[PDB]
């Protein structure tokens, strides 16, 4: 009955024992071990960089 | 072979089966492949990988000495690695000719056993007894039509005038002189006839959906075996025993 007004709420989460995986495929699911975007780096000596 | 030979060499052979000898089935498999499986067959057109045939030639004559009963089968374990360690050391042209002349006497010894005994007359049975080997030999819902179907199939191999009965890589075909659709795949006809042995013609809301699952492959096999059977054959009032007296009387009447 005596609760204070203006109660701002705020959230968080905890993820333990887990690596944030980012798959390298067209849709982000698993159709194969050798992915579909991973196969299209062969053509004309196919050198890529990234940051 | 012992065997030292791999099977299904399609990554080396699919590209000269399209260019040379123009196979339509090799094109349909090649378009289906992913891009990584496709690029590992385009280099083998350009450069072909050279394989050393020395350990396959040395192991060919160790199996002959087992076949002649010269040495026990537990001895080609240690004696093979004792003969390969000698030809790795003393490798020369005089040694590589000694392997080929000994290998040329293996094939010439067994080709004399083919022409003298005339087992080429029984070349149909050898391909056919190899086909009835890896089969389960015990089917569910069947087993009297299934045993009798093999005996009438072995009867057709011996009694029909000209049946070639060759085989491709995975399966076994069968070619008779009726022009057009000569060939019958015996392997995919036994997967269609896997369930249709002990089927009895009782549960049909509509006639059909039992005789319609018979594909055009296995229906021609039931047409070729129809004259060479009897009524003292497949157990009565079943589905396969009434096909074989329907297809028999559409051949014995169409003369």
């Amino acid at each position: 009955r005596n609760a204070v007004p203006n109660q701002v709420t705020e959230r968080k989460f905890l993820v333990d024992r887990y690596l944030w995986q980012i798959p390298f495929s067209s849709n982000f699911l698993n159709m194969g071990t050798l992915t579909d975007l991973g196969q299209n780096v062969m053509y004309a000596n196919s050198s890529h960089s990234l940051n | 072979d012992p065997g030292l030979k791999p099977s299904s060499l399609w990554t080396h052979k699919i590209i000269d089966s399209i260019i040379a000898n123009r196979s339509l089935s090799a094109v349909q498999n090649f378009r289906k492949q992913p891009l990584a499986n496709k690029l590992t067959a385009l280099e083998d057109a350009i450069v072909q990988p050279r394989k050393d045939t020395t350990p396959e030639t040395v192991a060919a004559i160790l199996q002959e000495l087992v076949a002649m009963g010269a040495l026990q089968p537990n001895e080609v374990g240690p004696m093979f690695s004792d003969l390969m360690i000698r030809v790795h050391k003393y490798n020369s042209t005089n040694v590589q000719n000694n392997l080929s002349v000994l290998l040329g006497d293996i094939r010439a010894a067994q080709s004399e056993a083919i022409r003298s005994t005339n087992v080429g007359e029984l070349s149909n049975q050898v391909v056919l007894n190899d086909f009835l080997s890896r089969e389960p030999a015990v089917v569910p819902q069947g087993q009297h039509n299934y045993e009798a179907f093999k005996q009438t199939l072995r009867l057709m191999v011996n009694e029909a005038p000209n049946v070639t009965l060759f085989k491709s890589g995975p399966d076994t075909l069968m070619q008779v002189n009726i022009r057009g659709v000569n060939t019958v795949n015996l392997n995919s006809a036994f997967k269609n006839l896997k369930n249709f042995w002990g089927v009895q013609l009782d549960t049909e809301i509509v006639p059909g959906s039992i005789s319609s699952k018979l594909s055009s492959n296995t229906r021609v096999l039931l047409l070729f075996l129809a004259p060479f059977t009897n009524d003292s054959t497949f157990t009565p009032d079943t589905f396969i025993s009434q096909i074989m007296r329907l297809y028999r009387e559409t051949v014995a009447a169409s003369i």
